[PDB]
């Protein structure tokens, strides 16, 4: 059949572009919360 | 009353001159504007959702 519906769907790239914000959030804190932690606990 | 002239039927029964202009043209049901979106997850494809 001839359909050419919806000019669009939103891509699987520019969400990454998205998913990639929120890694950052995963990657990034535990890090800090982990190993800057032996600082300022002790002394 | 509303009667076409014809090479078909002009044989077996004479005609006058015409008095008017017609032709033959389609007549399709009414001129609508609607939308057509099935199910509002439409804007994303199911591999983001």
């Amino acid at each position: 059949d001839s359909r050419s519906n919806a000019p669009a769907t939103l891509t699987f790239e520019n969400m990454a572009g998205v998913f990639m914000l929120v890694a950052g959030g995963i990657v990034a804190g535990i890090f800090l919360i982990f190993i800057e932690i032996a600082y300022k606990r002790h002394k | 009353g509303s009667l076409t002239i014809n090479e078909e039927r002009s044989e077996i029964v004479d005609f006058s001159v015409p008095f008017v202009e017609t032709g033959i043209s389609v007549m399709v049901a009414r001129s609508n504007g609607t939308v057509s979106p099935s199910a509002f997850l439409e804007p994303y494809s199911p591999a983001v959702w």
